[PDB]
């Protein structure tokens, strides 16, 4: 319930989050991959406002949504818009990038991202020196996997 | 001739007899009545609610990000729902934050286990 | 997983770090009293991945290197408890050129002052 | 358990040892990008208890 803002200049030890962090160039504050995802799934109708003057005529028989509405079948719009869901996901990303897991348990406590990766390498039984000694290689592998 | 969904927004009749009516599929008309306070949301035309610029937590979900509530004379207000407080983490490549104290929290979680057994 | 044990699953039993839970019976249901540990009163410190002492990287055994501006300590992660950096708090791995962010400080040795006596 | 933490549950968040996950919003759904650690280039050794 805290909308964490994305840090201004991204210095994450060589890890690149550009593809998944919100994009202000676009009308929606959606990331690149979120746009790829929204172009894949096609919906029955976008807008939830189809007016009577639009269904007037043989467009009623031709369009499926008009035929549904003329028989009493309505599709109600969701309460959260897609922009709001995108703000929630960007808050989750900004909390997990800058504070590790701490923001889920209380107040977000900042920590350098490579130090958080060292924590997580400890979490799977690999000593943190492995991460600090292969930092660049690991960041490159992550970047290519995201790509 | 008949077309378009209609929803009525009410505080409790115990509280008031004012209502706001939402005409999905109308772009403000095919309305039962119009007056002041005509507000066009993405869920339809809302008639009878005053649109404010603040943002609050949702009280009565209208749809497409709009909520309504009965706030102060009294009236029905419509607003964009607030997702929460905007926050920011003071992140840098060598700063850390360590807790120096703590709280012992005790929270409740309610779960249904069974329902009524019935025979006919 | 929460009355008969301590769960590490995040937010499975309360918000915070789960300590224990207590079941209470309700009508047609159950009520869990989740006791969690919530960190409080954070404070900012300067930190570092490793530490150069003698051309070797020193990583903390458990905890993080923090400094109050002038002196460097190692503290556990969820509660501020600074301690003097020592070959018990740390372990060595390789020389200094590889770690980015390494910091120059001294790593005390508990044996050194004693055996001389 | 995977964006707000690191999960030890096997195959709950990706195949491998879970490091972290990133949520992405999709239409009517959610997409998780599970980052895992996958061991590679094994080599045989002689061992002893
Ligand atoms: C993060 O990755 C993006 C691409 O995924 C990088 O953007 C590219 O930057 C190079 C040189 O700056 C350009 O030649 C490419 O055309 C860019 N691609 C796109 C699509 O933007 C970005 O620079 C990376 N971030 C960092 C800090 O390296
Ligand atoms: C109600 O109608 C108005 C116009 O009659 C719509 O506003 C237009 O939206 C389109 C989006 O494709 C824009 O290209 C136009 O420039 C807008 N026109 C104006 C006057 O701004 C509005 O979107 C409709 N309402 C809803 C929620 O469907
Ligand atoms: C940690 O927090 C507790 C509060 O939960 C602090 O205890 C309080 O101490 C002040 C004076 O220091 C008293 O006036 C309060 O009545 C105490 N509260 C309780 C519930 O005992 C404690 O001092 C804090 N510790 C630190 C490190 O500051
Ligand atoms: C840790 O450091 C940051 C950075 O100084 C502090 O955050 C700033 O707090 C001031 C208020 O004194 C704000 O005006 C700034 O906008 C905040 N952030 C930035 C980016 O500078 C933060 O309060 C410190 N935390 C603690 C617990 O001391
Ligand atoms: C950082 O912590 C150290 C140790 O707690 C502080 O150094 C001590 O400061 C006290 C108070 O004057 C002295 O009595 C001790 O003799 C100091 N120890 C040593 C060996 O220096 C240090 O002052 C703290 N630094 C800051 C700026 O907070
Ligand atoms: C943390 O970031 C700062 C800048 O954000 C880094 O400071 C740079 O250090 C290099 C040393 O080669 C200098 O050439 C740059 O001019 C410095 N930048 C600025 C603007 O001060 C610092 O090195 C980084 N530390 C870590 C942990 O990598
Ligand atoms: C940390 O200490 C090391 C050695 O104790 C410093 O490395 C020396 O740096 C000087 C000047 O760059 C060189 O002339 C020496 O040859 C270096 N010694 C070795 C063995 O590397 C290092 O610069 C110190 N770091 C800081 C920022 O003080
Ligand atoms: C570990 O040792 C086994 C046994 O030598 C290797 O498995 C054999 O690989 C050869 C190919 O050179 C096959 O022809 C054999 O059938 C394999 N098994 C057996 C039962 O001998 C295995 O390749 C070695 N692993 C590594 C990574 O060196
Ligand atoms: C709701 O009903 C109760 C009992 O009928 C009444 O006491 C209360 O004043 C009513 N609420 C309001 C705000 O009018
Ligand atoms: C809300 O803000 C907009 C621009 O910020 C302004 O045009 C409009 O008059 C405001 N509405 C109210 C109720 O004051």
């Amino acid at each position: 319930k805290q909308i964490y803002k994305t840090p201004p200049i991204k210095d994450f030890g060589g890890f690149n989050f550009s593809q998944i962090l919100p994009d202000p160039s676009k009308p929606s504050k959606r990331s690149f991959i979120e746009d790829l995802l929204f172009n894949k799934v096609t919906l029955a109708d976008a807008g939830f406002i189809k007016q009577y003057g639009d269904c007037l005529g043989d467009i009623a028989a031709r369009d499926l949504i008009c035929a549904q509405k003329f028989n009493g079948l309505t599709v109600l719009p969701p309460l959260l818009t897609d922009e709001m869901i995108a703000q929630y996901t960007s808050a989750l990303l900004a909390g997990t990038i800058t504070s590790g897991w701490t923001f889920g348990a209380g107040a977000a406590l900042q920590i350098p991202f490579a130090m958080q990766m060292a924590y997580r390498f400890n979490g799977i039984g690999v000593t943190q020196n492995v991460l600090y000694e292969n930092q660049k290689l690991i960041a490159n592998q992550f970047n290519s996997a995201i790509g | 001739c008949s077309f378009g969904g209609v929803s009525v927004i009410t505080p409790g009749t115990n509280t008031s007899n004012q209502v706001a009516v939402l005409y999905q599929d109308v772009n403000c008309w095919r309305v039962y009545s119009t007056g002041s306070n005509v507000f066009q949301t993405r869920a339809g035309c809302l008639i009878g609610a005053e649109h404010v610029n603040n943002s609050y937590e949702c009280d009565i979900p209208i749809g497409a990000g709009i909520c309504a509530s009965y706030q102060t004379s009294q009236s029905i207000i419509a607003y964009t729902m607030s997702l929460g407080a905007e926050n920011s983490v003071a992140y840098s490549n060598n700063s850390i934050a360590i807790p120096t104290n703590f709280t012992i929290s005790v929270t409740t979680e309610i779960l249904p286990v069974s329902m009524t057994k019935t025979s006919v | 997983e929460c009355v008969l044990g301590q769960s590490k699953r995040v937010d499975f039993c309360g918000k915070g770090y789960h300590l224990m839970s207590f079941p209470q019976s309700a009508p047609h249901g159950v009520v869990f009293l989740h006791v969690t540990y919530v960190p409080a009163q954070e404070k900012n410190f300067t930190t570092a991945p490793a530490i150069c002492h003698d051309g070797k990287a020193h990583f903390p055994r458990e905890g993080v290197f923090v400094s109050n501006g002038t002196h460097w300590f190692v503290t556990q992660r969820n509660f501020y408890e600074p301690q003097i950096i020592t070959t018990d708090n740390t372990f060595v791995s390789g020389n200094c050129d590889v770690v980015i962010g390494i910091v120059n400080n001294t790593v005390y040795d508990p044996l050194q002052p004693e055996l001389d006596s």
